[PDB]
């Protein structure tokens, strides 16, 4: 079947900066396995 | 659909609401018992 | 199984004979607990059976293993450890080997040491092993000290946070080739290092070379607007 | 003498593992 995923974050409170240590972590992630 | 969320304080919020609007649900906390996990997601599979 | 599973089956076998420790790093969805459980499917060599292995796992899937035993496996017998002081104390005296594999708790392995301490476990397959990853735990001092021919980790998404949790969970893995955090202070220049280190053993998949049959995540970020209670509050903060 | 502890512990052993079996099956659900 499909799979649909979705994430809920509020304009510019704070739930940024999670989501921006996220992304920073999330490539760091890959390359130091392939 | 699954939901996941980050505090045992919000889940109770959306029981609430699960409740108000007539879904259906079923929540599985850390604070089940190991015996009720079973049950739940065997119920979550086999049925509509 | 299916041909990457097979191909597990020979590395792991490999690994066996030897005596060697690894991470089965396989993308969640593929069928590592199948795979561990193969072990045992097409284990003819009877080392296996009798003598008891020790599957070591976080509380909610206690379940699954039972039934991927009981559906996979029908060769084998398997023991809970769970619930009740009572019912635990009561099953400590099945295994006072025919009880060939018991299923079992972190936040109960690292209490009933002294009962686990008893019997010479053939194998640790300690499941969802990123559950190790910190050296000061009280978790990964407690279980570096349980004797067994291979300690065998199942756990997919690995490491992935800073060097001390890699050099806790190799060093778990391996009592030797490991001293300090200070060799992973040495260890393209970092990466490569730890790519030719990581490769003897540390299997992976990627879901897209395998799950070719599964549609793609379709993944959506959703932003919303807080409302007038949430605005005087958030700035009363 | 000795059937008396014998066929005692035969009859222990088989409470024991029909114990092992009810509290065995209580991990079923
Ligand atoms: N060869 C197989 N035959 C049947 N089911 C399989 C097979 N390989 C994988 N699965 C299924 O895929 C899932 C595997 O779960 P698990 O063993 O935890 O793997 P993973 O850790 O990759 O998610 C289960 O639903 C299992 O039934």
């Amino acid at each position: 079947k499909q799979v649909t995923v979705y994430r809920l974050i509020c304009k510019g409170t704070i739930e940024e900066r999670i989501l921006q240590r996220a992304k920073e972590k999330s490539e760091i992630q890959r390359m130091v396995i392939s | 659909v699954l939901i996941y969320s980050q505090m045992t304080r919000m889940i109770d919020l959306l029981e609430e609401y699960m409740v108000y609007r007539k879904h259906t649900y079923m929540r599985l906390d850390g604070s089940s018992k190991i015996s009720e996990r079973r049950d739940m997601v065997a119920d979550f599979q086999n049925r509509n | 199984l299916k041909g990457y599973q097979l191909k597990g089956m020979n590395w792991l076998a490999n690994l066996y004979e030897q005596g060697i420790n690894g991470i089965l790093a396989d993308e969640m969805g593929l069928g590592k607990t199948v795979q561990s459980i193969a072990l045992l499917a097409h284990l003819a060599e009877r080392e296996n059976i009798w003598g008891p292995f020790l599957i070591i796992s976080p509380a909610s899937t206690l379940n699954n293993w039972h039934q991927e035993f009981t559906r996979f496996v029908p060769k084998f017998k398997v023991l809970p450890y769970w619930g009740n002081p009572h019912d635990r104390k009561v099953i400590r005296r099945f295994w006072s080997a025919p009880f060939h594999v018991v299923i079992t708790s972190y936040q109960l392995v690292v209490q009933d040491v002294k009962y686990f301490q008893r019997v010479k476990w053939q194998y640790m397959v300690l499941d969802e092993a990123q559950a190790l990853k910190s050296s000061s735990s009280v978790r990964w001092k407690i279980l570096l000290q349980f004797q067994c021919r291979n300690r065998l980790l199942l756990t997919g998404t690995p490491i992935q946070n800073t060097m001390a949790e890699l050099w806790a969970l190799l060093h778990f893995i391996m009592p030797t080739l490991f001293d300090s955090h200070e060799e992973f202070n040495e260890w393209e220049n970092q990466l490569s290092r730890l790519h030719m280190i990581l490769k003897p053993f540390m299997l992976r998949r990627i879901k897209k070379d395998v799950e070719n049959e599964l549609s793609d995540k379709i993944e959506i970020l959703m932003y919303c607007q807080l409302t007038s209670r949430q605005k005087l509050l958030y700035q009363a903060l | 003498l000795t059937e008396e502890m014998l066929l005692k512990r035969e009859e222990r052993a088989r409470k024991r593992r029909l114990q092992a079996a009810r509290r065995a099956e209580e991990h079923k659900n």
